[PDB]
């Protein structure tokens, strides 16, 4: 995947980054952008709207645990394969969820970063990641492909 | 198909972009040939290097064709007719490529307009880009 | 979108479909279900048996909204308001449902109609079977 | 991928496809229907109308092409990423296809079958043959994977 060079810039900047609340700002998005992905989020209750989205602590819960298994897959970034093929299972076998959604997210996820410091996060520092999450993409989409 | 709030949505981020629509169109380019080395194919005869200033240029053609778009959201065809006759016939370019510079706007957008930028709004512009594309990218002449 | 030779050639093909619709569309709703099992997982509540009377029901029902859609080729958001609302806000059907089912109606009217589905009409028919998707899958209210 | 029967019944059905034929629609039909394709067949001439297309001699022996490393792929179902690995080098690495298209070349060659075949394309064969071009649109996308 990345070179060396690229997968130090990629750790310093994710070093940076606050897991709360990005986590939950980019679940959240997932939710209000693309709202057929509500549906596998029901039992979460009231998303009904944006404001009843963001706010929902049931959501801001989960985007934490998003965030959390990427962090460790930013630890693991040779072998995502490997790191996801849990999380391919479950997503893929059990929940039904379609590989196209795993894009999306990853790129709701450059959208918030990039929202949360502007110029900071530079033309040069996005490119890194979305190979990033192309690849996590990839290997949750592993148990189609 | 968008909403009366997409709509409402779309005019004011686009508002708010203002004066700086160029350079805004400019930055979304330059981060998707960066991110999407891809799309680069496109623009063969392009100076494609970092500051370019053709891509400076281009990006302010791109920018210009979206402010017309927002002032034509109810007629988007009738307004993107000379586009979708260079981006569907002439040029054929792949519909894929469309969400590239689209994710590459809404990114650029986001780091400009921190406040602004609010989930609903991206929602909308989202919407915006995606019925934006399937005029380009669609033969209806 | 869709041209003037577009319109043409879906009413003409519609036309050619006549009293089978039902019938057609009943096969589409199997095909589906048959090829891609994930699809089933929206109609819990239905026997998808093979000749199910309930698929057999409601295969009747999606061709009776394409073929009003097809009557209002020119507003399909004004026409078809109420199946969006639907598959949009009640169902929140993944638009890559959409796909599954226009390839199974594709498939459908490929092998019923060989001589009268030229490569034409086929993308006559996947355009606007594009759009129909679209607006059943796009929140206007 | 397949098992025993979907296998043997999809190999059967196979023996019936005349590919000289049948890969030429369908590579035609892929240039009319989705007409961004084209671009990739410059050099094939003339490709202004569906007539054009259709009857474009270039277009139907490279048709003829495709189908035939489609039979391949039929008897090699089992290993379909081994099998499409110079291909996949060659539409991934020096063409440059999305991955995308794979699939509409899949589902367009499904649909040829069925207009070639009609009732004789069971719905129960119809469905083993998907996972067929799904299979190897995989594997083509696999330098992408
Ligand atoms: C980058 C993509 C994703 C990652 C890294 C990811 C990671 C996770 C993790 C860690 C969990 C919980 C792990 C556990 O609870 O054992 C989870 C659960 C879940 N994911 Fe994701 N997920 C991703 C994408 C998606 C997407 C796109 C969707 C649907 C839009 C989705 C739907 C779900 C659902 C429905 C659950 C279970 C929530 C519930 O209990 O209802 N996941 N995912
Ligand atoms: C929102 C989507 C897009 C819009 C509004 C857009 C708009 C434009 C505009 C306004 C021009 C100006 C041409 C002129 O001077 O008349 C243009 C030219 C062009 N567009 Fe786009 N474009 C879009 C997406 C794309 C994409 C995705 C590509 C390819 C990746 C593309 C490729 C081109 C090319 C190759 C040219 C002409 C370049 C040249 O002059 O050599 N466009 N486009
Ligand atoms: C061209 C696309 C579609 C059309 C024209 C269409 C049309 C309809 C119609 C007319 C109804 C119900 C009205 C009634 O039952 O009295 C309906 C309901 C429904 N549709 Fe669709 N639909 C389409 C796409 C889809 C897709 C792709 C799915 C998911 C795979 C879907 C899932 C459902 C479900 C779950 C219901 C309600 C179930 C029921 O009432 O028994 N629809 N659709
Ligand atoms: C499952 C899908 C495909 C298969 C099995 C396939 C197979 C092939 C084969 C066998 C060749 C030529 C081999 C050679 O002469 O070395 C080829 C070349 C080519 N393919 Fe495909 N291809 C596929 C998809 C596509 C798609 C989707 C496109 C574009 C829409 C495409 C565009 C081309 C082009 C431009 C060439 C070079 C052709 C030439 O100039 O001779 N291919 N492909």
């Amino acid at each position: 995947m990345l070179t060396a060079e690229e997968k130090a810039a990629v750790t310093a900047f994710w070093g940076k980054v606050k897991v709360d609340e990005v986590g939950g700002e980019a679940l959240g998005r997932l939710l209000v952008v693309y709202p057929w992905t509500q549906r596998f989020f029901e039992s979460f209750g009231d998303l009904s709207t944006a404001d009843a989205v963001m706010n929902n602590p049931k959501v801001k819960a989960h985007g934490k645990k998003v965030l959390d298994s990427f962090s460790n897959g930013m630890k693991h970034l040779d072998d995502l394969k490997g790191t996801f093929a849990a999380l391919s299972e479950l997503h893929c076998d059990k929940l039904h969820v379609d590989p196209e959604n795993f894009k999306l997210l990853g790129n709701v996820l450059v959208v918030v970063l990039a929202r949360n410091f502007g110029k900071e996060f530079t033309p040069v520092l996005q490119a890194d990641f979305q190979k990033v999450v192309a690849g996590v993409a990839n290997a949750l989409a592993h148990r189609y492909h | 198909v968008l909403s009366a709030a997409d709509k409402g949505n779309v005019k004011a981020a686009w508002g708010k972009v203002g004066g700086h629509a160029a350079e805004y169109g400019a930055e979304a380019l330059e981060r998707m040939f960066l991110s999407f080395p891809t799309t680069k194919t496109y623009f063969p005869h392009f100076d494609l290097s970092h500051g370019s200033a053709q891509v400076k240029g281009h990006g302010a053609k791109v920018a210009a064709a979206l402010t017309k778009a927002v002032e034509h959201l109810d007629d988007l065809p009738g307004a993107l007719s000379e586009l979708s006759d260079l981006h569907a016939h002439k040029l054929r370019v792949d519909p894929v490529n469309f969400k590239l510079l689209s994710h590459s706007l809404l990114v650029t957008l986001a780091s400009h307009l921190p406040s602004d930028f609010t989930p609903a709004v991206h929602a909308s512009l989202d919407k915006f880009l995606a019925n934006v594309s399937t005029v380009l990218t669609s033969k209806y002449r």
